[PDB]
């Protein structure tokens, strides 16, 4: 499912839990913090 | 690692060959010039690897 362009949501609003375009991963505010926050370990990239 | 993929026995007989977190140049080494593990070879020809 694909959110409507316009919040009209009774005042309302999400922006900080919506995912965010401007992002290379298409992640909420919340959730980018979370990641940063996070001291990820074992990050399973292809390494070489 | 390494794995087949199959459609099955009685399906067909074409088959493929996956190389978990190893890239395509290094399998190119494994070339039957050298003999790894796998003795079959024929595949590493490629053609659409
Ligand atoms: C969610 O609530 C906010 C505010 O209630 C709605 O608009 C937001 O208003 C603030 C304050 O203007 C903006 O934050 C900052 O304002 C300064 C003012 O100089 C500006 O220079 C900054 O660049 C920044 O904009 C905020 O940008 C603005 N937008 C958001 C997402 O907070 C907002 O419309 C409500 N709806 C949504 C979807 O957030
Ligand atoms: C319903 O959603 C639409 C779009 O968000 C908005 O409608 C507005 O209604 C007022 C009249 O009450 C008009 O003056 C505006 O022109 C409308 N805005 C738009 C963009 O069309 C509003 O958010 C919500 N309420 C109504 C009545 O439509
Ligand atoms: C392959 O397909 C045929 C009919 O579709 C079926 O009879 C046969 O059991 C299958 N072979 C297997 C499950 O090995």
């Amino acid at each position: 499912y694909k959110t409507p362009p316009i919040k009209d949501f009774g005042g309302f609003n999400f922006s900080q839990i919506l995912p965010d375009p401007s992002k290379p991963s298409k992640r909420s505010f919340i959730e980018d913090l979370l990641f940063n926050k996070v001291t990820l370990a074992d990050a399973g990239f292809i390494k070489q | 690692g390494v794995s087949v993929i199959t459609p099955g026995t009685n399906t067909s007989n074409q088959v493929a060959v996956l190389y978990q977190g190893v890239n395509c140049t290094e399998v190119p080494v494994a070339i039957h010039a050298d003999q790894l593990t796998p003795t079959w070879r024929v595949y590493s020809t490629g053609s659409n690897v």
